C-alpha cells in the first residue's frame, strides 16, 4: 500500500537555501536524493554536493499491525467499561 | 496422599526444601512409569518439555502484550494533543507519516492531523485556540487517569504500582493469591496504557514486568510440574520478569541481569538458559509487531574522553543525591497515604494528581511531550539535519539560557511529580521517570560543559582532548549518563542496569562511563541508605521478606528467638499415639500456628516430627469423608504401621530442620536465607524446647530496624 | 585466638559457614575500634575500600598481561614463517605495514620481511626454498613446545593445562596451595604465548583465566581480609575469573556471566558488581595497550533470515557431536595417559604432538595459519575486495570443491589434534580450538547453502527469501555459528557462550541465531551426557567436587552414608573434662580425621562440640609453648569457664551442624551444598551416633556413577 | 591508520628478557646448583 510505504530526503540548509524536507513514495532504489528532490534549489555544479550534505531513507510501517492493535485494544476497553456498568447498575 | 495436602494459604511464604522433596518425588513418580505405555514415555516427554513450552508462552505472550501496550499507549497520549479525522487510529507521526503538507521546521505537520481548537474553533493559531488546546489536553488527562483508576478499583486491585516489589516477595516464596491472574494481567495491561496516556509522571517499562510474571504464572498452570510445585513456578515467574524486563527495554541480556540481581530469590542454573530463551523470544515478538533494532539508538561521532568521566561522576552524585531524596520522600508520601485519610479516597488523589500534572506540564514543552519522547530528544546529538530546540542555541551561536531555563523547569518538575504519582492506584512504573529525570540533568550538565568547551578553548584539557571550534562534547552522551546515574540511585541496580541502558542505546562505547556514573550513584545513595526504592516500598507494605543484607546482632542467639519464650504458654504439641481426633481438631482451632510439632510423648518432649496445621485439617476432613465412624472419637497415631484410628504420619514431616539453643542466630539466618526453611525447631538435649519461625526472625529484624 | 587457628592443610575443602563467621567477627572487631582513632577510621576505610582496590589491581594486571601475551605470542608466531631483517623485533603484518612493495594478491608481501629460505637457501621460491621453510617451521615449533614444557616442568608445573577445572574446584572451597602462586602466574604468562607460538592445537583465551585468577590471588595477599578468609579470596578470585574472560575475548558482560555460571560456586550479589567493575578495567587496559574495538568485528550486509536458522541448528548439532564425541575421546586419552607409561615422558610426548602438527599444517594453508587469525579470517564475510581463498570460487562464479576439500583437511585435522593437544604438560586451552573447529564448519555449510541458493534460486524458499543473483547467505555468520556451536557443545555454556561471541563479533543482530545454535548443541550433548569438558576433568583429576547435577537415591539415608557404620569402629570422640592433652595428641596422630567430636560423657554421648584436628594440635602446641608444665599431664577441659588445664573451647565450634539419621541423604546434600558444610553430625535420640563429611558425600556419589 | 612502536618495544623486549632470565636460571638450577 501507498500509506505503508515512503522515502524522505532531508537537506539540511546549503549557501541561500534551507533546510528542506521531499517526502514521496517510491521503491528502495528509486528512493535517492536526484529522483526525490525535482528540481534542486540549488544550482547544477552545486546540486551534487547539496546531495551529498542530504540524507536521505526508505521507510515502511506495517498500518495493518496498529489498525488491529488499536481495534482490539478499544473493544477490551468497551467491553470493560460495560461490564463495570452491568456491576453498578444491573447487578443491584 | 490426601487430596489438598501440601498447598499453601495465602500471604503465606512457601517451604522450599519441601517444594523440592515434592518434586522429586513426582519426577520419580513419572521417570517410573515411563516404561509401563508409550503414552507414559509421551506424558513424560511432554514433562520434560514443560519448562521450554511454559517459557515461549510466556515470552509469546509478554512480546504481544508490550507491542500492543506500546502502540495504544502511543495512539492514547497523541489523542490529548488533537486527532486525526482522516484515520481515527493514526497518532500524531502515523498521520503525518505520509503527509507532503510536512516542513522541515515542523516535522509533525500535516492538514490530515487536527488539534481539538481547530475541531472546535476551527482555528489553529490564536489565544483561543491556546486556550481550547489546553482545557482539551487536562480534560482527555483527567479522563484517561479517571478510567485508569475506575478499573483498578472495580476489577483488579492489584493492578496498581509497578508490581515489582510484590513480585520480589513472592519469588521470595510470599504468597499473593490474584496478583499474577488473569483479571490483574487484563486491567494492567489496560491501565497501563489509560495511566500512560494521561501524562502522570510514571512509565509502563517496569510494570511490563509484572505483566510478564502473569502470562507466566497463567502459562503455568498449562503444565502439571510448574502449577503443582510453587518453586518450579517461582522459576518460571523469574524467566518471566527477565521476558518483561526485555520487551520493557529490549534488553534481553540485561532483562537476564535485572531478574538474577533484584527479583529472583534463587537463580538456579537452568533458570538461566531458560529466562535468556523467554526474553529473546518476547523480543523477537516485539520486533515482529511494534515496529512499524533500538528503540533509544544514539549517535556520538566523537568518542567519549577521559576528562568527561569528571562531568559523569558529577551526574552520577547527582543521581544519588535525587535517588536517595525520592526514597526518603515518596516512601514518606506513601506512609501518609496509609495513615491519613487522603489514602481513603483512591480515584479523587488520582484526579488531583492528574490534573495537576497536566495543568503544570501543557505550559512547558519538554513536559508536555511524553516522558520517553522526551528522554529520546534529550539523547539524540545535536546535528544540523536536526531542528531540536534544545540545540537551537548551537545553531544561533558556534537561546542556551531559555533552554536551559525550560530544562530545568521540566526537571523541577517531573522531580516534584513523581514522588506523589508513585504509590497511587494506578499502574505506575518508576524507570521512564527516573530515567527522563537523569537525562535532563545530563543534557543540562553537558550543555554547559560545551559551552565551556567552545567558550575556553584555551583550557589544556580542553584544547588537548577537543580541537579548538570542534564539537567534542556530546549532551547525547551526558543525557544517557544522567539517566543511568538516577536509575542506579533510585533502583540501586549496578550491572543489569548498566547492561539495560547499554542495549536500550546499542552503544558499547559507553559502558564504562556508564558504569562509573552508576557506581558513584549507587555509593552516593547507600551513603544515606542502602535500601532501594522497591526494597522501601516491600518494607512499607509490611511484607515477609528476608533479605540477605539484613542480619541480627552477634548477642543474639537461637534461644532468645525461640517461640516459646517466658510469658507465651508453652507452644502447642500433638501426642504421636493416645489423641483424638476432637483433640487435633480443637488444637488447629484454638491457635494460628503454621504447624506444630509432632512428639513421641508428652513428658518425653522428644521430637518425632513436624505436623503442618493446614495438612492436619484437610487429612482430618478428608479422612471422615472416606471412611465411616470418625466422629473424632477415634485416636490418631503418627506412628509408623474397632477403632480405626486415623493416620497422619504421611502429612507430618519426619526430618523438620532442628537447630540448637546455643546457636548463633546469624548462623540460622543464614540457614533460613540458603535453604528457605519456613521454621527451624530450637531443641536442647535432644528434647525440644521451641520453634523459630521466618516470621518471629522478620518480626525480631523489624523492630530492630525500628529501634 | 591461638596463631594457626582456622587454616587449612593443602588440599582440603573449606568450611563457609565458619569463613563467614570469622569475616563477621573481624568486621565487628575493625568497626569497633573506629571510634577509638582517627587511624582506626583510616584502617577501616582502606578495609571497606578493600574490594575495590583489590579488583581494580586485579583487572590492571590481568589487562596489562594478557596485551603482552597477545602481542608476544603473534611476534613469536611469525617468528616460525621467517623474520623481518630491517626489524628483528617485528611481526609480518607489522613488517609489511608500510611497505610501498605491498600488492593486491598479497597484503603482506614486502621486501623487508624475509623467509628463511631467503634467509639461507637465497631463494624466496621454488622446491628448495619450500623444503626449508618447511623444516625451518617444524624446527622452531618444537623449540618453542620445548621451552614451554621444560619451562612448566622446571618451575611451575601447575602452569599446564588451561586452569578452568581446576579454578572451579578453588572456587567451590577446595584448596590448591602455589596453583594461584607467583611461580605459576609468570610460567605459565611464558609458557602460554610459548605454546602458542609452537602452532599446537590449543588456545590462550580460556588460560588467561587462570591468569587472571593468579593475579587476583597475589593482589588478595596485600588486604588483610582477602588474605585471611578464604571465601572473600574465592569471591574476589570469581572477580579475577570474571576479568580474565573479559580480556580473552574483550567480553566483559560476558565475563561477568562465565564466572557466574562456570566457575563461581558462590556468587554475591556484589561480587557481580566487583566482578563486572575488574572485567570493565581489563577490558580497558587491554585496549590501551593490545592495539597498535572487536576483536573478531564481523559485517554481514543481509540480516540473517528464518529459513537460515535450519542449517544454524543443523550445526547446532554437529557443534553437540563433536562435543560429546571430543568428552568421550579427550577424556579416554587422558586417561590412558595416567594408566599407561606414555604420561610418564611429558616433554617427549608434548614434543611429538608438535611435530605431528607442523608436519601436518604446513602443507595446507588453513592449519598452517594461526588458530586465531583462521578464525578470523571464516568469520570475515567475502567482497570485492577481499582477495581470500574461500571467497575464490566466488569469484571465478556468481574452484569451490578445492575450497571445501582444503576446509574440511583443516577441520578434520583440528579435531584429531585437539584431542591429544588437551591435557599435555603446557598451557593449552579448548576454546580457540572449538571455536576454529566450529566456524570451518560454518563456513562450509554456508559456502554450501550459498551455491544451493545461486544454483536454485527457483525454489520457494530461496526466491522469496533471497532475490535472484544476490549474495543473501553470508557464509561469516555459518561460521561463528558454527564456532558459538561447537564450544557450547564441548564447555555446554548456554547463555555465558552467547553473550562471549556476541561481544567478540559486537554482532546484536545474530544474537538469536546464536542462542539456537548453543541450544540445540547442549541438547545434543546432553543426550551423550551432560557433564562438560571441565566437569569431566574436574572428575578424571579426582577433585573433591560437588554438583547439583548428581544426586542420591530416594532409598539413601543420613545413616547410610555415616562414617562409623557397622564395619569401622566408633568415630573418635573426646571428653569434655578429665582428658589429657596425651591422649589428644595421640588421638590427632593415631587418625586422619579432619575433625574430632567432642562429647559431655563418653556414657552419655551428648554432643558438645567439634574441634577440627589441625585447630587442636595447633592449640596443644602453641598453649604447650606459651604456659609451662603441659608435658602432656595436664588435662584439658572444653566446658566454659594445680594442673593449669589447657583450654580447648575457644577452637571448639559450639553449634556445629547436625542431622538425624533418619533424615534423607537428599536433604544432607542439599544443606552441604548451599551453606558449603565441611561436614555435619548425624544424631539419635539427642546423642551422637555418627559424622557425614562432605568427602564421603563425594566418595557414594563416585561410587554410583562409576557402578 | 596509526600503530604504537613503544608499546611493542616494552612488550617485546621485557617478554624475551624474562624468558631468558628464565632459561638462565633453569641452567644454573640443572648444573650451577648442584
Ligand atoms: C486486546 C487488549 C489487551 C487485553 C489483554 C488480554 C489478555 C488478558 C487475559 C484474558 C483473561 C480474561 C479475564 C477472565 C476472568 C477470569 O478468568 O477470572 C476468573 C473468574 O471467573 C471469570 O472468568 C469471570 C468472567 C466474567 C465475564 C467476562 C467478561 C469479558 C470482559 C471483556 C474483555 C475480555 C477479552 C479478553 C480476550 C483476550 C478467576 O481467575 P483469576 O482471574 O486467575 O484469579 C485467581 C488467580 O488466578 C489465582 O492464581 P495464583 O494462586 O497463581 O495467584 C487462582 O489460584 C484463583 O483460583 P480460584 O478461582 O480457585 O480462587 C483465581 O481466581
Ligand atoms: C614481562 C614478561 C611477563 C612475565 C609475567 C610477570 C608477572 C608475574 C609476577 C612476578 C612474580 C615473580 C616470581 C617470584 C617467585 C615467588 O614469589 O615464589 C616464592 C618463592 O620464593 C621466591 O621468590 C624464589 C625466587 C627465585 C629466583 C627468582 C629469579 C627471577 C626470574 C626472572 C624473571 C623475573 C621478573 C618478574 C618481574 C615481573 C613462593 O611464593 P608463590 O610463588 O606465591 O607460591 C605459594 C602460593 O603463593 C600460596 O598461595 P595460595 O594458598 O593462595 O595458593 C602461598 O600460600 C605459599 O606460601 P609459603 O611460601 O608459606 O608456602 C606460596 O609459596
Ligand atoms: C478512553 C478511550 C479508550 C476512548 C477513546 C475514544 C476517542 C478516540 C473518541 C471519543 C470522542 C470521539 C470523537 C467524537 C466526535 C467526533 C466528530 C466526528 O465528526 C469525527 C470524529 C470525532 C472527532 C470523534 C473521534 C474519536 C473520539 C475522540
Ligand atoms: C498462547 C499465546 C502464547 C500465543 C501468542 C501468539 C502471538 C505471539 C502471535 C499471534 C499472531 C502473531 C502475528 C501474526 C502475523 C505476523 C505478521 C508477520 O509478518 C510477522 C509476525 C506477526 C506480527 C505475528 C507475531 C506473533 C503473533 C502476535
Ligand atoms: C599493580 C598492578 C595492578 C599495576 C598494573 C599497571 C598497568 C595496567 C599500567 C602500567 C603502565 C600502563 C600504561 C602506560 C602508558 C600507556 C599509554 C597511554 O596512551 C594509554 C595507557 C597506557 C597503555 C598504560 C596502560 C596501563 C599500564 C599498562
Ligand atoms: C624461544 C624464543 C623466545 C627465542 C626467540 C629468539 C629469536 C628471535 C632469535 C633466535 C635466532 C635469531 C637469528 C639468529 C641469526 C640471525 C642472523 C643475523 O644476521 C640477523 C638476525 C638473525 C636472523 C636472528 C634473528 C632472531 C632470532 C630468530
Ligand atoms: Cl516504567
Ligand atoms: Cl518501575
Ligand atoms: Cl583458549
Ligand atoms: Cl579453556
Amino acid at each position: 500500500s501507498s500509506e505503508d510505504i515512503r522515502c524522505k530526503c532531508i537537506c539540511p540548509p546549503y549557501r541561500n537555501i534551507s533546510g528542506h524536507i521531499y517526502n514521496q513514495n517510491v521503491s528502495q532504489k528509486d528512493c535517492n536524493c536526484l529522483h526525490v528532490v525535482e528540481p534542486m534549489p540549488v544550482p547544477g555544479h552545486d546540486v551534487e554536493a547539496y546531495c551529498l550534505l542530504c540524507e536521505c531513507r526508505y521507510e515502511e510501517r506495517s498500518t495493518t499491525t496498529i489498525k488491529v492493535i488499536i481495534v482490539i485494544y478499544l473493544s477490551v476497553v468497551g467491553a470493560l467499561l460495560l461490564y463495570m456498568a452491568f456491576l453498578m447498575l444491573v447487578d443491584p | 496422599p490426601i487430596p489438598g495436602v501440601g498447598t499453601y494459604d495465602d500471604f503465606h511464604t512457601i517451604d522450599w526444601v519441601r517444594e523440592k522433596c515434592k518434586d522429586r518425588e513426582r519426577h520419580r513418580r513419572i521417570n517410573s512409569k515411563k516404561k509401563e505405555s508409550a503414552w507414559e514415555m509421551t506424558k513424560s516427554l511432554y514433562d520434560a518439555w514443560s519448562g521450554w513450552l511454559v517459557v515461549t508462552l510466556t515470552g509469546l505472550a509478554s512480546g504481544a502484550l508490550a507491542g500492543l501496550i506500546d502502540i495504544a499507549a502511543d495512539w492514547m497520549t497523541d489523542l490529548k494533543e488533537g486527532i486525526c479525522l482522516s484515520a481515527l487510529w493514526y497518532n500524531h507521526e502515523q498521520c503525518c507519516w505520509g503527509s507532503n503538507e510536512t516542513t522541515f521546521e515542523e516535522r509533525d505537520k500535516c492538514p490530515q492531523w487536527k488539534t481539538w481548537a481547530e475541531l472546535i474553533i476551527g482555528q489553529a493559531e490564536g489565544p483561543g485556540s491556546y486556550i481550547m488546546n489546553y482545557i482539551m489536553y487536562i480534560f482527555w488527562a483527567l479522563s484517561f487517569a479517571f478510567l485508569a483508576v475506575s478499573l483498578v478499583k472495580v476489577f483488579a486491585p492489584y493492578a496498581c504500582g509497578s508490581g515489582i516489589p510484590e513480585i520480589k516477595t513472592i519469588l521470595s516464596g510470599f504468597i499473593i493469591r490474584g496478583y499474577l491472574g488473569k483479571w490483574t494481567l487484563m486491567i494492567k495491561t489496560i491501565t497501563l496504557v489509560l495511566a500512560v496516556a494521561s501524562g502522570l509522571s510514571l512509565g509502563k517499562e517496569g510494570p511490563l514486568v509484572h505483566v510478564a510474571c502473569c502470562c507466566g504464572n497463567i502459562f503455568s498452570y498449562l503444565f502439571p510440574k510448574y502449577s503443582t510445585n510453587e518453586a518450579k513456578k517461582r522459576e518460571v515467574l523469574s524467566a518471566a520478569s527477565a521476558a518483561g524486563v526485555s520487551v520493557a527495554f529490549g534488553a534481553p541480556i540485561g532483562g537476564v541481569l535485572f531478574s538474577l540481581e533484584e527479583v529472583s530469590y534463587y537463580f538456579p542454573l537452568k533458570t538461566l538458559w531458560r529466562s535468556f530463551f523467554a526474553a529473546l523470544v518476547a523480543a523477537f515478538v516485539l520486533r515482529s509487531i511494534n515496529p512499524f533494532l533500538v528503540l533509544f539508538y544514539v549517535e556520538y561521532h566523537t568518542p567519549w574522553y577521559l576528562f568527561e568521566l569528571f562531568p559523569f561522576i558529577l551526574l552520577g552524585v547527582f543521581g544519588g543525591l535525587w535517588g536517595a531524596f525520592f526514597i526518603r520522600a515518596n516512601i514518606a508520601w506513601c506512609r501518609r497515604r496509609k495513615s491519613t485519610k487522603f489514602g481513603k479516597y483512591p480515584v479523587l488523589e488520582v484526579i488531583i494528581v492528574a490534573a495537576i500534572t497536566a495543568v503544570i506540564a501543557f505550559p512547558n514543552p519538554y513536559t508536555r511531550l511524553n516522558t520517553s519522547e522526551l528522554i529520546k530528544e534529550l539523547f539524540t546529538d545535536c546535528g544540523p539535519l536536526e531542528s531540536s530546540s534544545l540545540c537551537d542555541y548551537r545553531n544561533d551561536m558556534n537561546g542556551v539560557y531559555s533552554a536551559i531555563w525550560q530544562l530545568c523547569l521540566a526537571l523541577i518538575f517531573k522531580i516534584i511529580m513523581t514522588v506523589f504519582t508513585f504509590g497511587i492506584k494506578v499502574p505506575s512504573g518508576l524507570f521512564i521517570p527516573s530515567m527522563a529525570i537523569g537525562a535532563i540533568a545530563g543534557r543540562i550538565v553537558g550543555i554547559a560543559v560545551e559551552q565551556l568547551a567552545y567558550y575556553h578553548h584555551d583550557w589544556f584539557i580542553f584544547k588537548e582532548w577537543c580541537e579548538v571550534g570542534a564539537d567534542c562534547i556530546t549532551p547525547g552522551l551526558y543525557a544517557m549518563v544522567g539517566a543511568a546515574a538516577c536509575l542506579g540511585g533510585v533502583t540501586r541496580m549496578t550491572v543489569s542496569l548498566v547492561v539495560i541502558v547499554f542495549e536500550l542505546t546499542g552503544g558499547l562505547e559507553y559502558i564504562v562511563p556508564l558504569m562509573a556514573a552508576v557506581m558513584t550513584s549507587k555509593w552516593v545513595g547507600d551513603a544515606f541508605g542502602r535500601e532501594g526504592i522497591y526494597e522501601a516500598h516491600i518494607r512499607l507494605n509490611g511484607y515477609p521478606f528476608l533479605d540477605a543484607k539484613e542480619e541480627f546482632t552477634h548477642t543474639t542467639l537461637a534461644a532468645d528467638v525461640m517461640r516459646p519464650r517466658r510469658n507465651d504458654p508453652p507452644l502447642a504439641v500433638l501426642t504421636q499415639d493416645n489423641m483424638t481426633v476432637d483433640d487435633i481438631e480443637n488444637m488447629i482451632n484454638e491457635t494460628s500456628y503454621n504447624g506444630f510439632p509432632v512428639i513421641m510423648s508428652k513428658e518425653s518432649q522428644r521430637l518425632v516430627g513436624f505436623a503442618l496445621r493446614r495438612d492436619l485439617t484437610i487429612a482430618i476432613e478428608s479422612a471422615r469423608k472416606k471412611q465411616e465412624g470418625i466422629v473424632g472419637s477415634s485416636r490418631v497415631c503418627f506412628a509408623q504401621h474397632s477403632p480405626r484410628p486415623l493416620k497422619l504420619r504421611s502429612i507430618l514431616d519426619m526430618s523438620p530442620f532442628t537447630v540448637t539453643d546455643h546457636t548463633p542466630m546469624e548462623i540460622v539466618v543464614d540457614i533460613f536465607r540458603k535453604l528457605g526453611l519456613r521454621q527451624c525447631l530450637v531443641t536442647h538435649n535432644g528434647r525440644l524446647l521451641g520453634i523459630i519461625t521466618k516470621k518471629d526472625i522478620l518480626r525480631h529484624m523489624a523492630q530492630t530496624a525500628n529501634q
